[PDB]
């Protein structure tokens, strides 16, 4: 399970797997793992895909009713607290439950909080999750830099994942890519891994250990 | 059978009722049809009209 | 009037009477006329739509309880938003457990009981409306009248609403012709609809807002109205 | 039967003044007089007995005042059964408080929350309410000594002076010409026994229709100490002023 | 199916001071007459008791009542009102009483507890109030005996001496002259007796007057004499032979 | 405990209560709001006429429900005690819960659904309160000043008077202030304030509390001297 | 007392009878809702220049294609507004759908329903059904564009156009004969404006008037200044020729 | 959770044209000890249905105060009795389908298995099974515990299918069922000669035959065997 | 101690096409050694053309089978006597199925009936309550026999197209109903030879537009 977002100068990529075992055939190897919460926030899916897509859920809820009574846009600060609280006392429940909520305003810049099944909030800059957290996290902390166009974003958001994709057991599949500005996520497209491998191959010449 | 719960006094109401209605209406003889009418203006309730509430 | 004893309903006159229940029956006498009338095989409901004025639409009269079963109200409109939820309720319950599906007796038996208890205590109006509850069962086709008081009598023809004495006499010389006809849908309607001629005085019908229907051996619960009703006229 | 009749209390006054909490300020100018003096260095607190029984032990039975804790003393004027359930409610809330916190809890804090409840019951309550007032001398260290009363309409008020219970203004009048601001707890003591005697009908008021308490700071290495009077203690200081 | 009630049917009167209360009040005034004198060795607790019927049992009626070994009551007013308060005292003394000290409780803390009670039957819509006063008599280390007096106000003072119903006026008089500061058990009851002659004359049989005193301790009665430093019984409950004995002493 | 009807609407289609609400309102002593767009000034007269009564331990009308909120009334003293410290929990509550202080908007809204309450329930009467609710919006210095009704309803007003006798001060404020433009700087806002309670008030200067509430949390509280120092100014103005 | 169980000697419920003057006394608004969009235009009270007239709302979003006209007892009629809001989000959670007009109608209605006398199969924490009535207009397929008018009563109808409030009884007259098929939404629009002005007590401008639609496009969308103040300028040079 | 004490074990069952046949061995074993003997256990509802019930008996005794139960609801307001509100076997298998399964929600569910055999109005053969675990099932042959695994195969052979149903005479049927018992007898320790043997016919209503018993065993081999290795 | 939840086997097989969609499950019933009915359909179409087999623990099923039903009923006096789309049927079981999470049922639930644009769809449900859409996925016991078989002819996985192997798979095609039923039975010929569950019947629900088409092919029943 490979799942990131980072924050760069231009707003946040986020890319993501969608890869599902059951036991341990890939039962789906297609699968959403971006909801949206609503037009401008999206959570990543990880652990239990059934308590994930109920509780966020649940959050857009919550957002429809904070739109209409303040008509102020829902802060991504107030929304990752109010699944904070809610996870945490339901806890040890069995509800499997792993979220980076990322939203973009002009009130407080591109943000990303990383939220648990414990009811941690953390605010960050780099976040990843799963199983091959610990590998995408080695390459991406090393060619992180704020200061970064939205093309070159994009495109080391795509080489991270794919580093990651091989080795990990279970991230495969496609990746879903988006790039957030203010005024919104925005998506950028699906492109399936396998492909995607044939071409970095060839360019840089990676994967010339690997025999593809 | 129409008429339930109804005194002396109230029946005679319903006919006399029934006269005006036939002089309105400006027939020769009255009608079975205005004694009916007169049963439901001696009523309390006001005559038939369509639904507003109910 | 007022006087008597109705803020206070367990309280009775010397009768014995509850002015409350007489104000529940004029009630149904201020709204919607409808007239029902079955055969040994079918059961008619003839519903005539109203509205407050020209520009608002008609409003149905008839709620489908269920394929099976219905109802139509002319007394107070929000009571009956209640009962019919209420109803809906009970016969799925009778219909999950029993297998057996909620026989038009028993239902309003269940629905008399509900009401009884309102009246019965402080706290709780009555239940103003009147129904007309058809159903189709195993054995044959129901009517039954649902008094505000909360008692159920089974008929073959009835009329509510004001100026009602006009439908009745109709029907009683029709009795026997209406019980005799089976197997017909047009024949039936055919009668209903010129029993309701009867009550109406100096007021039109239109097609569109004489909304019929019928459930019986081979017809689920099904509306008619405009195109469909021209048939039977 | 129950339906039929009511005793609403819960009815929001036409004249903005609740009818039922007009009556019980008449009810506590019945009972007996209580008089808060605040000093500078303390409050001195004095209330009258309303009975003269004799065959009654007076004596023994305090009925007025009431020491609650160290820094915080009431005197009652009102009915006295509603006032009971008020001095237990009144002592469990100062304890927990400096329980939860390891301070005696500000005076201000436990007086509202009392006054709310009083409140409570006619906002929708269905109770008739507490045709109480009690004033509250209490003592905490950053605001000083602080002075509050309480009104059946659950409504306080601060105060340099007050008076409660009989001749409320014979009371508030002398007090206003005689108490000057600069006035120290020692001339508090003269002047309260006296103005009492003379609102009173008595000949002169006895020792024994007395109540008198202080709460002061001028109690040595910074503490704080209270003293209900004894009645006997009353006697001397009722024999100084020449009441006796 | 409770009362449709959902507010206190006392009111303050327009005037203050509540119906309820003032209408509580003169049961006990209109009811029968009972007397007490506190003492300094005892206290002596005395009323009449008339034969409702010469064939009723004139020995089943009791207006002494125990609240614990040591403390024993009597009233005036409401009957059947007596009864139910005496039930309720004995569950919120005891059980509650033993789980925060386990001890029989001092006379001062039990005439508290009831005063609350009576309070909260009047404030409650539903409910009318308890219109009954009660003497407590008992005995604690540190008051000596002490008598308090309970108004079915919800108040309670303790008084030197104090009568209660129809007799009051004239008994308390009587008594104020005749009260001493020390007092013998035996004058304190010959005193008592010579007053309530006056209350209703004739009937001096000591069957239809009912007389306890409050006495000194016995670990006779306690029906334990092994250890005989544990406290007996300060209540006694008289004989009718008892009373016949006082009646030549007098 | 009461949860009986009285909000049995007349035939003359109102709630009994809600009308005697209003009555209550008028008789708690006047309280004036006139926002700058630099600030909002409120006044008030408080009880200090009685010799022996200590100021500093007599309560404040003026409510600090948040440090940029503020809260002033008209109405039941009571009633109001309970009211504050509904406030001071909502207050607490959004930054437990949706994270920041109240946004200002957000805390009328609460206000009033307490009042709305007391008249879905027959149980519960209205309290009989009006308040004036002013403060800066989060993260903004935008001056708000708020007014409710004591029957539930709320709306925003450039300049307010609740109170005594609204009528003396109401006319004032139309011909002294005009919305077109708003005060300029504090000292001028100030002084309008000043000029529109001593109308009803008649002069004093020891008795009447003005309190100043700018941005970014800044309450401040003018001395007496101060209070004078416009009167001096104003006396001028009367004479030519 | 006239309890919600006691009846008039009719047998109407008491606070049916009640609910119409209050929302005589209410503020006028008008609909007039055509296949090209609803149109909702009302009438903002106003006692004073102080007043601010930004802040003040009487067309109050319910959802992303509802919007809402309300009359009657303002402060109850928060209240209702806030419950509608609740049931539109519960029904899009459960089904993933935008709600119907016509049941969102119906849901409102069962919620005002609900007392304070004491029943036996219902939660009471009222005292009555709100004495207010709610134009509730929206977008849906099924129906295309919709207008309802709740009455207090319990029922609701569907109009093509309807007047509540003070000027409820004449603006209704003129809207029978104006009122056409063939309308469009700038059609619509001049109209409403048109039958304001004589209602309304002082005069017609666009700082006393809001004007908002319902269209599928925009959903629920409140109309700036500008718009409403050149449909006003437009109607008058056609005015001056009489 | 219920810890099942005496236990009923064996009902077997096999559907013909015109009605269903049902039988079961009386006994209460309670393990190794046979503490109860002749326990009846195909209990009759009606012409139309007979309910045989295994599994156990403590649990037994409740099952069947629904049943009484279910008979006077029935009864109750209407008059009708002649089929209208009368009983069918669906409506009683059913009663007891939703029950169950709310009991063994809640991890303690009623501890038997319960075959309904019954004729329809109509005339259609019923025959379902309900257990503890509430699965649910209409087939051709049943037969519940240890009956399921010679019994179930036994009645098969006659009737393997669904279009063998109306094959199958009452005279085939009713031959299956006596070979059945004497297996079962054979080679199951807690199943006894005693059987009763219920003809559920719409034509001819209930023939109920009581204690019949098989007689006559076999044991002719036994003498044979002398060896032992 | 009772067990948490029994089993009940028996496998399904999803298909989507593109204007229908079949479900098609084995009418066997069995649970250990013996089959405990032979013919007992699993796939019920519950209304407004949308099928329905909860397989896995048929008990759970039955209960999960109801509470669906009963909501249908209700979608109609919801919303104004409107048809039943797959997407809002989907959210409604998750629902309950989240609900009875905490006592977990055993399922995988497949719901096939029609979208907007009247095409087939195929949403398959994980056994805590999460659904996904999916063109092809098979239920049950021997959900993982089947599947491969279906991704790797109609999608043409890795199929390539010669020429640009490597590179260009074969181009897509249409699903035609007659093809789907000649899939759909030789798949589950296989499921009968390496997997004991299957076989003896099947009872296929072919969904079109004007109604549920039934139709039985025999499989072995030995």
């Amino acid at each position: 399970t490979t799942t990131l977002a980072f924050r760069f100068q231009g707003g946040i990529i986020v890319a993501v797997d969608s890869r599902a075992t059951a036991g341990n055939w890939v039962a789906s190897q297609t699968v959403k793992k971006v909801i949206e919460i609503n037009p401008f926030l999206l959570g990543t899916m990880a652990g239990g895909a059934a308590d994930c897509q109920f509780w966020e859920t649940w959050l857009g809820s919550q957002c429809r009713l904070h739109e209409l009574r303040e008509k102020e846009r829902i802060s991504v600060a107030a929304a990752s607290k109010i699944l904070s609280n809610l996870v945490y006392q339901y806890k040890g429940a069995g509800l499997s439950m792993g979220t980076m909520i990322c939203g973009y305003t002009r009130k407080e810049g591109p943000t990303i909080y990383y939220v648990d099944s414990d009811g941690t909030r953390l605010k960050g800059d780099i976040f990843c999750v799963g199983s091959g957290q610990t590998f995408a996290y080695g390459v991406l902390d090393s060619n992180y830099k704020w200061d970064l166009s939205v093309e070159d974003a994009l495109y080391l958001g795509k080489r991270s994942i794919l580093a990651a994709a091989h080795r990990d057991a279970y991230s495969g599949g496609s990746v879903n890519l988006y790039h957030v500005t203010e005024d919104g996520w925005i998506y950028h497209g699906n492109h399936d891994v396998g492909e995607l491998f044939w071409k970095v191959k060839e360019e840089e010449g990676s994967f010339n250990n690997v025999i593809g | 059978r129409s008429t339930d719960e109804f005194n002396g006094a109230q029946l005679k109401a319903v006919t006399v009722e029934a006269g005006m209605i036939a002089l309105r209406n400006g027939q020769s003889s009255v009608k079975h049809e205005d004694f009916v009418e007169g049963i439901s203006e001696v009523q309390a309730r006001k005559s038939k009209s369509v639904s507003f509430y109910a | 009037f007022r006087n008597n004893y109705d803020g206070d309903t367990v309280t009775f006159s010397p009768t014995g009477r509850l002015f409350q229940v007489e104000y529940a029956l004029e009630a149904i006498k201020q709204g919607s006329v409808t007239v029902g009338l079955r055969s040994n095989t079918h059961a008619v409901l003839v519903a005539l739509k109203r509205n407050a004025d020209e520009l608002s639409s008609y409003q149905k009269k008839i709620i489908k309880c269920d394929e099976h079963m219905g109802l139509s109200l002319a007394g107070l409109a929000p009571d009956a938003r209640v009962l019919s939820n209420y109803l809906r309720q009970q016969c799925n319950y009778s219909s999950l457990v029993f297998n057996r599906k909620l026989a038009v007796e028993r239902a309003g038996h269940l629905l008399c009981d509900k009401a009884q208890k309102n009246t019965q205590s402080y706290g709780g109006r009555p239940y103003g409306v009147g129904l007309l509850i058809i159903g189709y069962d195993k054995s044959g086709a129901h009517l039954l009248e649902f008094q505000p008081s909360g008692n159920v009598t089974e008929l073959y023809g009835t009329a509510i609403g004001a100026r009602s004495q006009g439908a009745k006499t109709y029907l009683e010389r029709t009795l026997d012709t209406f019980i005799k006809i089976d197997g017909n849908p047009d024949e039936l309607i055919k009668a209903g609809v010129e029993a309701i001629s009867q009550s109406l005085r100096d007021e039109s019908l239109t097609v569109d807002n004489l909304s019929i229907a019928i459930v019986g051996k081979d017809t689920p619960f099904t509306i008619y109205d405009g195109e469909a009703v021209a048939k039977y006229i | 039967g129950s339906r039929r009749y009511d005793s609403r209390t819960t009815i929001f006054s036409p004249e903005g003044r609740l009818y039922q909490v007009e009556y019980a300020l008449e009810s506590i100018s019945h009972a007996g007089t209580a008089i808060g003096i605040m000093a500078s260095d303390g409050i001195v607190l004095a209330a009258e007995r309303k009975v003269t029984s004799t065959l009654l032990e007076q004596d023994t039975s305090t009925e007025k005042l009431y020491k609650l804790n160290d820094k915080i003393a009431v005197a009652v004027a009102g009915l006295t059964a509603d006032a009971e359930i008020l001095i237990n409610t009144a002592r469990i809330h100062a304890q927990n408080y400096l329980k939860t916190y390891n301070e005696d809890i500000p005076v201000e804090i436990l007086v509202r929350r009392l006054s709310d409840i009083k409140q409570g019951y006619t906002q929708h309550g269905g109770l008739r309410p507490f045709g109480v007032s009690f004033i509250y001398a209490g003592y905490d260290d950053r605001y000083g000594y602080q002075l509050y009363t309480s009104n059946p309409s659950g409504n306080y008020t601060g105060w340099k002076a007050i008076s409660v219970g009989a001749n409320t203004s014979a009371a508030q009048t002398l007090l206003q010409m005689d108490y000057k601001d600069d006035m120290k707890v020692d001339d508090a003591i003269e002047l309260a026994l006296k103005t009492l005697s003379k609102t009173t009908d008595s000949s002169a008021l006895t020792y024994d229709r007395l109540e008198f308490a202080t709460i002061r700071k001028g109690a040595n290495d910074g503490e704080v100490y209270q003293k209900i009077f004894k009645p006997q203690e009353i006697k001397d200081i009722l024999v100084k002023t020449g009441i006796t | 199916m409770t009362d449709r009630y959902s507010f206190s049917l006392t009111t303050f009167s327009p005037s203050g001071k509540l119906g309820q209360i003032d209408y509580a009040l003169t049961a006990v005034k209109q009811g029968v007459t009972s007397l007490g004198i506190k003492a300094t060795n005892g206290v002596v607790i005395a009323t009449e008791k008339k034969s409702s019927s010469p064939l009723a049992m004139s020995e089943t009626l009791s207006k002494v009542s125990l609240l614990t070994p040591d403390i024993g009551a009597v009233y005036s007013g409401m009957g059947p009102d007596y009864r139910v308060l005496v039930d309720k005292s004995r569950k919120v003394a005891h059980t509650s009483y033993k789980r925060i000290y386990g001890e029989y409780p001092p006379t001062k803390l039990l005439v508290s507890e009831v005063a609350k009670i009576m309070q909260e039957a009047t404030q409650s819509g539903g409910v009318r109030p308890f219109g009954v006063s009660l003497l407590i008599a008992g005995h604690d280390e540190f008051n000596g005996f002490s008598l308090y007096q309970v108004d079915p106000s919800g108040s309670y003072f303790p008084w030197k001496a104090t009568a209660i119903g129809k007799g009051s006026v004239a008994a308390k008089t009587f008594l104020e002259k005749r009260w001493n500061d020390e007092l013998e058990l035996e004058d304190a009851i010959h005193i008592a007796l010579l007053t309530l002659k006056e209350s209703v004359e004739g009937e001096f049989n000591g069957d239809t007057i009912e007389l306890a005193i409050i006495g000194d301790e016995n670990p006779d009665l306690l029906g334990y004499t092994g250890i005989p430093t544990d406290k007996g019984p300060r209540f006694r409950k008289l004989t009718s032979q008892e009373i016949n004995d006082r009646l030549e002493a007098l | 405990g009461y949860d009986r009807a009285l909000s049995i609407f007349s035939p003359d289609g109102h709630i009994f209560q809600v009308e005697y609400a209003l009555e209550a309102v008028k008789r708690g002593t006047c309280a004036v709001g006139v926002k700058g767009k630099n600030c909002v000034v409120l006044g008030c007269e408080r009880r200090s006429t009685l010799k022996l009564q200590d100021t500093r331990i007599t309560p404040s009308k003026v409510s600090k429900i948040d440090s940029h909120v503020v809260l002033s009334f008209s109405g039941l003293n009571a009633d109001s005690r309970i009211l504050i410290e509904k406030a001071r929990v909502e207050a607490q509550s959004h930054r437990l819960t949706l994270e920041d202080p109240v946004t200002v908007e957000y805390l009328t809204r609460y206000v009033a659904g307490v009042q709305q309450r007391y008249t879905q329930s027959g149980g519960v009467r209205p309290f009989g309160v009006s308040t004036l609710i002013a403060g800066f919006d989060p993260r903004d210095d935008e001056p708000k000043l708020y007014q409710t009704e004591p029957s539930g309803i709320y709306s925003s007003w450039s300049a307010q008077t609740i109170g005594r006798n609204s009528k003396t001060v109401r006319e004032f404020l139309e011909k002294n202030y005009d919305r077109k433009e708003p005060p300029a700087t504090v000292e001028e806002c100030v002084k309008l304030t000043v000029r529109s309670l001593l109308e009803v008030v008649q002069t004093g200067a020891k008795n009447i509390e003005i309190t100043v509430v700018k941005p970014d949390s800044d309450i401040v509280a003018l001395s007496s001297e101060e209070i004078n120092q416009y009167v001096t100014q104003i006396e001028q103005e009367k004479q030519e | 007392d006239r309890g919600v169980s006691t009846f008039s000697p009719e047998g109407r419920l008491f606070q049916v009878e009640y609910s119409l003057e209050a929302i005589k006394l209410g503020s006028t608004a008008i609909g007039i809702a055509t296949k090209e969009g609803v149109v909702l235009g009302v009438e903002k009270r106003a006692t004073s220049p102080l007043l601010e007239s930004d802040s003040i709302e009487k067309i109050v979003e319910i959802d992303r294609h509802i919007g809402c006209a309300m009359s009657g007892l303002t402060a109850d009629a928060r209240s209702m507004i806030e419950h509608a809001r609740t049931a539109a989000v519960t029904h899009n959670l459960y089904y993933d759908e935008d709600i119907n007009v016509e049941s969102l109608t119906q849901s409102v209605c069962d919620l005002a329903l609900r007392f304070g006398e004491g029943a036996s199969g219902e939660e009471r924490l009222m005292s009555r059904p709100f004495g207010v009535a709610l134009l509730i207009a929206g977008h849906d397929a099924d129906d295309g564009y919709q207008l309802f008018h709740a009455e207090p009563s319990g029922t609701f109808y569907r109009y093509n156009a309807k007047a509540i409030g003070s000027g409820s009884e004449g603006a209704q007259a003129e809207l029978l004969n104006e009122w056409h098929s063939s309308l469009t939404l700038k059609e619509a629009e001049l109209l409403v404006l048109k039958i304001l002005k004589q209602v309304m007590e002082e005069k017609l401008d666009e700082n006393n008037a809001q004007l908002s639609c319902i269209t599928k496009q925009d959903g629920f969308k409140i109309y700036d200044n500008e718009k409403t103040a050149e449909l006003i300028k437009e109607l008058k040079e056609k005015e001056a020729a009489e | 959770t219920q810890q099942p004490i005496v236990t009923g074990t064996s009902v077997i069952s096999m559907k013909y044209d015109n009605g269903v046949i049902i039988a079961a061995d009386n006994l209460g074993s309670y393990g190794s000890l046979l503490r109860f003997n002749g326990v009846e256990r195909l209990i009759p509802v009606g012409d139309n249905t007979v309910v045989g019930i295994s599994g156990d008996i403590s649990d037994m005794q409740h099952i069947e105060r629904l049943l009484k139960d279910l008979v006077t609801e029935n009864a109750y307001d209407n008059p009708l009795a002649d089929a209208e509100e009368a009983l069918e076997p669906s409506y009683i298998f059913e009663y007891l389908a939703t029950v169950m399964y709310q009991r063994r929600s809640k991890m303690n569910p009623l501890w038997n298995a319960i075959i309904v055999a019954g004729v329809q109005s109509n005339g259609d053969q019923f025959l379902r099974y309900v257990n503890l675990l509430g699965v649910t099932y209409s087939s051709p042959t049943l037969a519940t515990g240890f009956g399921a695994h010679m019994a179930n195969p036994l009645l098969r052979k006659v009737v393997d299918r669904e279009s063998d149903i109306p094959k199958t005479t009452v005279q085939v049927a009713e031959e299956a069922i006596v070979n059945a018992m004497r297996v079962l007898y054979y080679r199951d320790a807690r199943s006894s000669r005693n059987f009763s043997l219920a003809i559920i016919d719409k034509n001819t209503g209930l023939t109920f035959k009581k204690n019949l018993q098989v007689e006559n065993m076999k044991w002719d081999f036994a003498k044979d065997i002398k060896g032992y290795g | 101690q009772f067990n948490p939840y029994g089993d009940n086997g028996g496998t399904i097989l999803g298909i989507a096409g593109e204007d229908f969609a079949v479900l098609a499950g084995d009418t066997r019933n069995i649970t250990d050694y013996s089959i405990n009915s032979r013919y007992e359909p699993k796939v019920f179409d519950c209304g407004d053309n949308i099928v329905m087999s909860a397989n896995g623990f048929a008990a759970d099923g039955d209960a999960l089978v109801k509470r669906f039903k009963n909501s249908v009923k209700w979608y109609h006096f919801d919303h104004n006597d409107k048809k039943l789309s797959i997407n809002s049927a989907a959210r409604n079981i998750q629902h309950l199925l989240y609900g009875k999470r905490f006592f977990p049922y055993y399922v995988h639930t497949i719901i096939a009936g029609l979208d907007e644009d009247g095409k087939g769809a195929v949403y398959s449900f994980d056994p805590v309550g999460s659904y996904e859409r999916e063109q092809c996925r098979a239920g049950g016991a021997a959900a993982s026999l089947i599947m491969p078989f279906l991704d790797n002819q109609v999608n043409f996985k890795n199929q390539y197209e010669p020429g640009t192997n490597g590179k260009v798979k074969k181009p897509l095609k249409y699903l035609s109903v007659e093809e789907v039923i000649k899939l759909v039975r030789d798949s589950f010929t296989s499921a009968t030879e390496r997997h004991i569950q299957v076989g003896d019947g099947l009872e296929i629900l072919i969904v079109t537009k004007d109604g549920v088409r039934k139709e039985f092919y025999e499989l072995k029943r030995d």
